[PDB]
RNA sequence: AACAUCUUGUCAAACUAUGAAUAAACAAAGAAGAAUUCUCAGUGUUAAAUACACUUCAGGAAUUUAAAU
RNA sequence: GGCGGCACAUCUGUUACAAGAUAACGCAGGUGUCCAAAGAUGAACUCAAUGAGGACAGAAACCUCAUGUAGAAUAUAAGGGUAUAAGUUCAUUUGAUUAUUGAUUCCAGUACAAUCAAUAACUCUGAAAUGAUGGCCUAACGAUCCCUAAGAUUUUUAAUUAG
RNA sequence: AGGUAGAUUACCUGACGUUCCCAUCUGUGUGAACAUAAUGGUACUGAUCAGGCUCUAAGCAUCUUUACUUCCGUGUUCGGAUGGGAACGGGUGUAUCCUACUUGAUAUGAACCUACC
C-alpha cells in the first residue's frame, strides 16, 4: 500500500486565492528589544511633557 | 586619563624611588659615571656627544 | 666614504650539535661537554618522529648550543686548526653556510676518564653581513637583497682571507 | 532529501568570495548605522558567532534599533500564505549598507536645489522654476533628418554557408 | 626511464576561476501628501557641548505646497 | 506479505532545478560520543613540502639557511572557516556562574531543543581597548504522572524599655 | 622630498637588475641598569663612530600576475510559443535575453590627517 509521499503541486495556486497577507504598519513599529538607554531617555521625556500638559489642565 | 596598572612601569617592584630614578634618568646618570670608573675610551664611545656638550652626570 | 664597510662579512652564529640515538646518562655527559666549551647550558633536541630502526617521539636525542660575538670566532678556530684547516669545496652551502664534524673533542686531556666517555661534535657556521637584522626584527620585516645575500663563493673566499685554509676540490 | 541541520546547502552559499578570504575591511566596522537605514543581510562564514540564519542572506531590511555591538535589522518573511516580520538583531560584520534608495534620494535633492532657488526668486519677483519632470519608460523616438552628407550605405544579405571543419 | 618544462586530445552529480536566461527581496515620498525658515524642551552620549541619538523628524509659529515611473 | 534493511530521532556533500521549499528501500558517509582542557584570556612563533649544507647519519634520527597562500593542523563524518590565527609553545585562570528581559531557527508561528542580543551582580585575562554565560560552525538527544536533589535569611512582624 | 597613523586591500604582488638620501627613516655601537632569552640573534634598554650595502621609496623591462576596454560572439546557453519537421535520438523557425575561455590594446596605483624639510 505505497502512497506518494509529497508533491508541490497546487501550492502556489492556493496560497494565491486568497493572497500573500501583509503585516499591519504596527507591525513595523514595535518597541519590545530596543535600546536600554534609547528607552530610558524616551521615558523620561514622555513622563515630563506628560505631567507638564497636566499641569495646565489643572491651571485651567 | 589612559586606562592603565602600574604593574609595566619602571618599578612594579621596588617603590616610587625606582620609576622616579628612571624617569629622571638616573638610569642614564649611572652608566655614565660607572664607565668614566672603568675606561676613560668606553665613555668617549658611548656618551661622546655629552662630553662635547658638557652635560655631566 | 665607500660604503664596503657595510659589506664586511662577520660569524653571527655558530652551533656545535651532538647527536646520540639514547636518552639519559650520556645525554647528560653530552650537554655537560658542550657547557665546558661554551660556558652556557645547551638544550636538548628531541625526537620529531619515532623509528624503531633508530630506536628513538618525546625522548631527547641530540643537544646543541649556539655562541656568536668573539666565542664563536675563538671556538670556531679549535675546530678549524683541530682540522688542519682544511675544508673541501662542498662542504660550503649555497646560501653562504659552511660546517663540519669532529671526531676527537680535545676538551680536557689529562683528566679524561670513561665517565665522561668520548664523542664527537659537529661545527656549522652562519655567515652574515651587516644589515642582515631587516629579516631577523619584529616590525617591518622584509628580506635581504640578492646582492648583499651571501653566497658560496664569498663564503669561500672569506674562508680563504681571514684563516687562509686552502680549499680541497678533490 | 536533505537534512534539517541549520546551515544545510551551503557549500558554495558561505564559502568566502575568491581571493578575499581573512580580515575584512574596517568600513564595515566603522559605518554608522542609524535607525531607519537600508541594510543587506549577508552571512560572513568567516565569523561564526551571530551567524543569521541562511534564509536572510541577501535580503534587503531597515534598522530598526542599534545596540553596542549589533544592529536591528527588520526583514519580511514569507510564511504559509502571509508575511511576518522579523527582527534580527545582526553585528555589522554580516550587514552591509544598501544602494535601493541611491537613485531616489538624488531626485530627492535635485527637487529640493531647485526648490531651494524658487523662495529666492519669488523674493525677486522673477519666474520660479520647475520641478524636474518624473522618469518615464523609453519613449517612442521622434521624427529626425539624416544628413546625406557624411552617410555611407553597407548591404546586408544572407550569407554563403562554409563549412567550419 | 624518471623528473622538470612548452605544447596536444578528451572529461567530472558528490571539481572550479568566470558565469547567464528565468528568478528572490528592496526603493521609486503614509505618525497619516511635501519642503523651507524661525523658535525649541527632557533624558542620555560627549572632555564639554550649541555636535549627536530617541522622544507624534518631543513640541510651537509662519511661508510654500498636491510633485515625485 | 515475510526474511533483510531503517530511508522511525538525527548531521554533511549530491540528486536539486543560481530565493525559500523540495521525492524514491536514490547515491557517498556520519551520531547516541570526546574534553580541567581539547573551555577563557594574554604573549611569542609559523605550518606541510622542497633545495643546499653538517661525524657516525644512510631514502627516514638531529642542526642551519633559503623558498614556502596553507598544499599542515584544528577529537570526530563531510562541507565550510582560520596565518603577527581559529594552528604550535608558554603563562594565568574557572564566565562550563547567578538573576531578569526581548528576539531568531524547527514551527501549528505549540512544547522541547538550538541560535542570538541586552541588563543587574560577581569574577578571569590583558598595560589596554576589548574578550569570556563552554568547545571554530553545521549532529552529538527527551513531555504528563512518580521518585530524588538544590533554593526561598536582602525583608516583614510581635513583646518590653526611652521619647 | 621624508616620517607617523591610516582607508582602498596586487593598478599595491613576485622575479631580474638600476637611482638618490640634505633632513627623516633604516640599517649602525654597547650591555650597567628595567627586561630578555640555550645565544644582547630576537625582544629590552643606553647611545651616535661610521654607511646609502640592505630595507623603504622612485623609476626599467615586447617581465609572469593583477586591473579596465574591444574582440571573442549575438557564436554557447536560455524564458515564451504549433494539428512546426523527425520512427527515434535529438534539432528548427518566431517574439526575446545573451555568457565564458582566449586573444589584442592600455595601466602597474589613487587618495586622507599630523609633523618635519
Amino acid at each position: 500500500s505505497k502512497d506518494k509521499n509529497r508533491s508541490s503541486h497546487n501550492q502556489s495556486h492556493k496560497a494565491h486565492r486568497n493572497g500573500f497577507y501583509k503585516p499591519k504598519k504596527s507591525a513595523y513599529m514595535s518597541t519590545k528589544g530596543m535600546n536600554v538607554q534609547v528607552l530610558k531617555n524616551t521615558k523620561a521625556q514622555r513622563k515630563f511633557a506628560l505631567a507638564k500638559k497636566l499641569e495646565a489642565k489643572k491651571a485651567a | 586619563y589612559v586606562p592603565h596598572s602600574a604593574t609595566r612601569f619602571a618599578g612594579a617592584g621596588e617603590n616610587e624611588e625606582a620609576l622616579r630614578s628612571r624617569i629622571l634618568g638616573g638610569h642614564v646618570a649611572a652608566y655614565m659615571k660607572y664607565l668614566s670608573g672603568e675606561d676613560a675610551d668606553l665613555y668617549k664611545k658611548q656618551f661622546g656627544r655629552f662630553i662635547a656638550a658638557g652635560i655631566a652626570p | 666614504c665607500k660604503s664596503d664597510v657595510m659589506r664586511k662579512i662577520k660569524i653571527d652564529k655558530l652551533v656545535l650539535n651532538i647527536s646520540v640515538g639514547e636518552s639519559g646518562d650520556r645525554l647528560t655527559r653530552a650537554a655537560k661537554v658542550l657547557e665546558t666549551l661554551t660556558g652556557q647550558t645547551p638544550v636538548l633536541s628531541e625526537a620529531r618522529y619515532t623509528v624503531r630502526a633508530f630506536s628513538i617521539r618525546n625522548d631527547q636525542i641530540a643537544c646543541h648550543v649556539t655562541v656568536r660575538g668573539a666565542k664563536a670566532a675563538e671556538i670556531l678556530e679549535k675546530g678549524l686548526k683541530v682540522k688542519e684547516f682544511e675544508l673541501k669545496a662542498n662542504n660550503f652551502s649555497a646560501t653562504g653556510n659552511f660546517g663540519f664534524g669532529i671526531e676527537e673533542h680535545i676538551d680536557l686531556g689529562l683528566k679524561y676518564d670513561p665517565q665522561v666517555g668520548i664523542y664527537g661534535m659537529d661545527f656549522f657556521v652562519v655567515l652574515a653581513r651587516p644589515g642582515f637584522r631587516v629579516s631577523r626584527r619584529k616590525r617591518m620585516q622584509d628580506k635581504i637583497g640578492r646582492d648583499h645575500l651571501l653566497t658560496k663563493e664569498d663564503a669561500i673566499n672569506w674562508f680563504k682571507e681571514t684563516y687562509e685554509g686552502i680549499v680541497l676540490n678533490k | 532529501p536533505l537534512s534539517n541541520g541549520r546551515n544545510r546547502r551551503t557549500r558554495k552559499l558561505f564559502k568566502r568570495p575568491f581571493r578575499g578570504h581573512g580580515l575584512s575591511n574596517t568600513s564595515t566596522i566603522l559605518h554608522t548605522y542609524k535607525v531607519g537605514d537600508y541594510v543587506t543581510i549577508l552571512c560572513n562564514s568567516s565569523i561564526q558567532h551571530g551567524l543569521p540564519y541562511k534564509a536572510f542572506h541577501g535580503k534587503t531590511g531597515r534598522v530598526w534599533n542599534v545596540n553596542p555591538h549589533a544592529i536591528g535589522v527588520m526583514v519580511n518573511k514569507k510564511v504559509n500564505n502571509r508575511i511576518v516580520v522579523k527582527r534580527l538583531h545582526i553585528s555589522p560584520e554580516h550587514i552591509k549598507p544598501s544602494g535601493c534608495q541611491k537613485d531616489f534620494l538624488e531626485r530627492k535633492a535635485a527637487v529640493a536645489a531647485i526648490r531651494k532657488q524658487n523662495i529666492q526668486l519669488k523674493k525677486e519677483g522673477k519666474p520660479l522654476l520647475p520641478l524636474p519632470a518624473k522618469r518615464l519608460p523609453k519613449q517612442p523616438r521622434p521624427a529626425e533628418l539624416i544628413k546625406g552628407a557624411d552617410i555611407k550605405f553597407t548591404t546586408v544579405a544572407p550569407l554563403k554557408f562554409e563549412e567550419l571543419y
